RNA sequence: GCUUUACUGCAGGCUGUCGCUGAGGACUCUCACUCCGGGAGGAGGACACCGAUAGCCGGGCA
RNA sequence: ACUCGUACGGUCACUGAAUCCUGCCCAGUGCAGGUAUCUGAACACCUCGUACAAGAGGACGAAGGACCUGUCAACGGCGGG
RNA sequence: GCACGGAGGCGAAGAACCAUGGAUUUCCGAAUGAGAAUCUCUAACAAUUGCUUCGCGCAAUGAGGAACCCCGAGAACUGAAACAUCUCAGUAUCGGGAGGAACAGAAAACGCAAUGUGAUGUCGUUAGUAACCGCGAGUGAACGCGAUACAGCCCAAACC
């Protein structure tokens, strides 16, 4: 039958129905309290952790990022800009919030290399989502056949050169057909038209 | 607290731990929500156990309406290392299951019955 | 066109900054627990540089000693006292509600708590008119009806160095003086005097303004100067 | 001005290496200072 | 470089609408959120703030 | 920032000591206030249409404007017959 | 040592010279106890993390490198015989980061439509073709074929 794991993946397809609702209206007021780069002990969605690569052992890490909602807050141009590039307000980043959120995170804890993302809500003024970091400096992960590629010295700094699941998503890498002709292999190698 | 629809008072949630002692030595025990979950799903469950300290609360806010549908009974535990210890473990449990008790199917009842009442 | 002086200022920068660090203290009222047991003597009667009206040093019970708003008609000596039970005499700070109706006040707060905001330059006073459990209508300076939280503090009577503007400057020096401990630029140059890059007013071969000198709200700073969103203009009529 | 240790023994070093070549380093190469610094004429660092 | 009732824009201000956002064309309330308070609590209250959109103005700027 | 500030203030402008005075014009332009009716976007609401969608139309209508008032120590004006 | 003087010394105890491994290796410097224009003041992983005997106990990061690489931020002169879309150009420049290479990668693919091909790069071609564009100037692929090199895998959950 139904895993325990099934009944809050089902709960979070609509956080603003019965229990989980009533959960999120409370703790997020409790969340905006709490800093930017947060660790917490548990995964909120345990289901969704695990499926990402959560384990309960030595050297996973989890942890709840805030960030402000919005547009590009970019500053207008000081000097001669034509009217196409004299944007500030609409433009928007070609990075997605939750990547910024895996980023603000990982510098937090430098040593740690990020495993996943996922979202865990948001409000009227900011979004929230927790990461899995993993520690490739201790044996439990180095020993552990289902982690032990984090370990990798070219996985240094993954999240910050986009090869988080997260950042394929967002290079427009998801689609091996049709699409993908101006993002395979990279970006830089196709002069960034995507 | 979401799931927690009611109080249990402190005595009547000791008489559940001790009988869920004898049962782990005499019957038979599902330490996890994962496990416990299963029994409620395959009708092999008698009583529930749910500890109310439970962070983050999704991984049992369901127990409460399944239960409920299927008739099994159910009770609210304080602690969390109270049932994980009680159900015969060094760790903690968010909630163990009584499939088929041992020495206190009577006792197990009458405790059922006195949540029935409890609302 | 540069930045309109207007925008300097907003900066913060030295040339506008509030010489702080020569200031004494901000006069806000005394937080008391309860019971209006707090009470004072007045010690000296000292000059602000900040508002250039008085102030009168205090040192209470407890062994306090705080500056307070030095009203008209306070000496070395005398008693003050501070509380929801206080007496009705000048200087005494309570709230609105246990004043009785018709008589001056000064140092009003906005909020209760926050110490004062109302009536505090030289030689004003606020006036209590009505009473309510809810209300507490009180009568600006300026002339307006302020409905007021009755539980919110007051000073009673009137700030002292009352007529200080009766006097003129009669000379740019002792002006200069008074500005310099001040966080304002001075002196002032017309905007009709500066050139077209320097302010909308600016340019043109003679001194005038090409634009009618009244400017709608919604302009955008860099060109919200003269006569903002005036109700009118001259006196005749 | 006042000067530190430090400086000291840099101007001190500045002055050393303000010395000429040495007679015998001529013979010895059967045959110049390039970095000769007059103090008026010109300027050390700081 | 400067100007304006030159062309096209852009900040910015005003405004409707969407979400944040809840309870019973006008109204009550409190739980979000705001502010004051050292605190207890006080004031405001689904408004304000903020994200999106839409119309008006818009040499302050390009 | 102003602000350790609170209308006897601080901001924004014009005129430029004292003295005697500072006329008439609100049409236009500007700012401000009101406005029955008229104009006025998008969402939601309706009909139409499409097994959905594009799209046609209806109703309601904010700020703004029309319209009226105020105002020149507000831009500015103070003639011909 | 260059560097061919003078004095002197070293080498058959096999010096010089070369190769490899080792020793020493002042102060500043990511610079890390704290302060500072290379020095100073009274025990140090400073700062941020991880494991934790919760004790800096065991560890991690920091900064450099010709260019290459990866993710972000992103011009204008100029072309259009002016100029606003467009072009220059995702170029220059900026921010963050990895390795010896990076990135990508074992189909929710292709769609010579098929009874067909079978991870991904890259080279040649398809092709200046299709497609875009004040339809102006100009921008401009893919499937496929021919080659190079080939390689395939693991969780999550069900059930324990
Ligand atoms: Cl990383
Ligand atoms: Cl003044
Ligand atoms: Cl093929
Ligand atoms: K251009
Ligand atoms: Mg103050
Ligand atoms: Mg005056
Ligand atoms: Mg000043
Ligand atoms: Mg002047
Ligand atoms: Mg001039
Ligand atoms: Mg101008
Ligand atoms: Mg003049
Ligand atoms: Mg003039
Ligand atoms: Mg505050
Ligand atoms: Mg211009
Ligand atoms: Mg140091
Ligand atoms: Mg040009
Ligand atoms: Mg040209
Ligand atoms: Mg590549
Ligand atoms: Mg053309
Ligand atoms: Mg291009
Ligand atoms: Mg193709
Ligand atoms: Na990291
Ligand atoms: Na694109
Ligand atoms: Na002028
Ligand atoms: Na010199
Ligand atoms: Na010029
Ligand atoms: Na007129
Ligand atoms: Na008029
Ligand atoms: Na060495
Ligand atoms: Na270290
Ligand atoms: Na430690
Ligand atoms: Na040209
Ligand atoms: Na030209
Ligand atoms: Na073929
Ligand atoms: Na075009």
């Amino acid at each position: 039958a139904r895993s325990a794991y099934s009944y809050i993946r089902d709960a979070w397809e609509n956080p603003g129905d019965g229990q989980l609702a009533e959960l999120q209206w409370q703790r997020q007021q409790e969340w905006r309290n709490e800093g930017a780069v947060e660790r917490i002990e548990r995964p909120t969605r345990l289901d969704k952790a695990r499926s990402q690569g959560y384990k309960a052992k030595q050297g996973v890490i989890v942890a709840r990022v805030s960030v402000r909602k919005g547009s590009a807050r970019k500053r207008r141009h000081k000097a001669g800009r034509r009217s196409k590039r004299q944007g500030v307000t609409r433009i928007t980043r070609r990075k997605d919030i939750q990547r910024v959120a895996e980023e603000r995170a990982s510098r937090t804890f430098p040593n740690l290399r990020v495993l996943n993302s996922y979202s865990v809500g948001q409000d009227g003024r900011q979004k929230w989502h927790e990461v899995i970091l993993i520690d490739p400096n201790h044996p439990a992960i180095q020993n552990d056949d289902d982690l032990s590629w984090i370990c990798a010295d070219d996985q240094a700094d993954r999240v910050f050169r986009g090869l988080t699941g997260a950042g394929r998503r967002n290079r427009g890498l998801s689609g091996k057909g049709k699409g993908s002709e101006k993002t395979r292999p990279s970006l830089r190698s196709n002069g960034g038209k995507a | 607290p979401v799931y927690v629809d009611f109080d249990v008072p402190a005595d009547l949630e000791d008489d559940a731990l001790e009988a869920l002692e004898v049962a782990r030595d005499t019957g038979a025990v599902k330490k996890g929500t994962n496990e416990t979950t299963k029994s409620i799903e395959r009708g092999s469950a008698e009583l529930v156990f749910v500890a109310e300290d439970v962070q983050p609360e999704e991984i049992v806010m369901h127990i409460p309406e399944l239960a409920d549908e299927k008739g099994v009974p159910f009770i609210f535990v304080e602690q969390q290392d109270d049932l994980g210890h009680a159900a015969g473990l060094e760790v903690g449990s968010a909630a163990a299951a009584v499939t088929d008790a041992g020495e206190a199917d009577a006792d197990v009842e009458d405790i059922a019955d006195k949540v029935e009442e409890l609302r | 066109g540069r930045r309109i002086q207007g925008q300097r200022r907003g900066r913060g920068t030295s040339t506008f900054r509030a010489p702080s660090h020569r200031y004494k203290a901000d006069l806000e009222h005394r937080k008391v627990e309860d019971g209006d047991v707090i009470a004072g003597t007045v010690v000296d009667i000292e000059h602000d540089p900040a508002r250039s009206a008085p102030v009168a040093a205090v040192e209470f019970e407890d062994g306090d000693r705080r500056l307070i708003l030095a009203p008209e008609g306070v000496g070395v000596g005398d008693e003050l006292q501070v509380g929801v039970s206080a007496e009705i005499a000048p200087g005494n700070t309570l709230p609105l509600a246990e004043i009785p109706e018709g008589v001056p006040v000064c140092n009003v707060e906005s909020s209760p708590g926050d110490g004062g905001k109302f009536a505090r330059a030289s030689g004003v006073n606020a006036q209590l008119l009505t009473h309510d459990r809810n209300v507490a209508v009180v009568k600006l300076p300026s002339g307006e009806m302020k409905r007021l939280d009755p539980q919110c503090r007051a000073t009673i009577g009137v700030v002292a160095g009352g007529g200080r503007t009766d006097k003129p400057f009669v000379k740019a020096g002792n002006k200069h003086h008074k500005m310099k401990a001040r966080g304002t630029k001075w002196p002032n140059v017309r905007g009709v005097a500066m050139n077209a890059v320097d302010h909308p007013f600016g340019g043109g071969g003679r001194q005038h303004p090409g634009k009618p000198k009244s400017i709608s709200r919604n302009a955008p700073p860099g060109r919200k100067v003269g006569d903002i969103a005036s109700k009118r203009t001259g006196r005749g009529g | 001005g006042k000067k530190s240790k430090a400086t000291k023994k840099r101007l001190a070093k500045l002055d050393n290496q303000n010395s000429r070549v040495p007679a015998w380093v001529m013979l010895k190469t059967d045959r110049r200072n390039h970095k000769r610094r007059h103090w008026r004429r010109n300027d050390t660092d700081e």
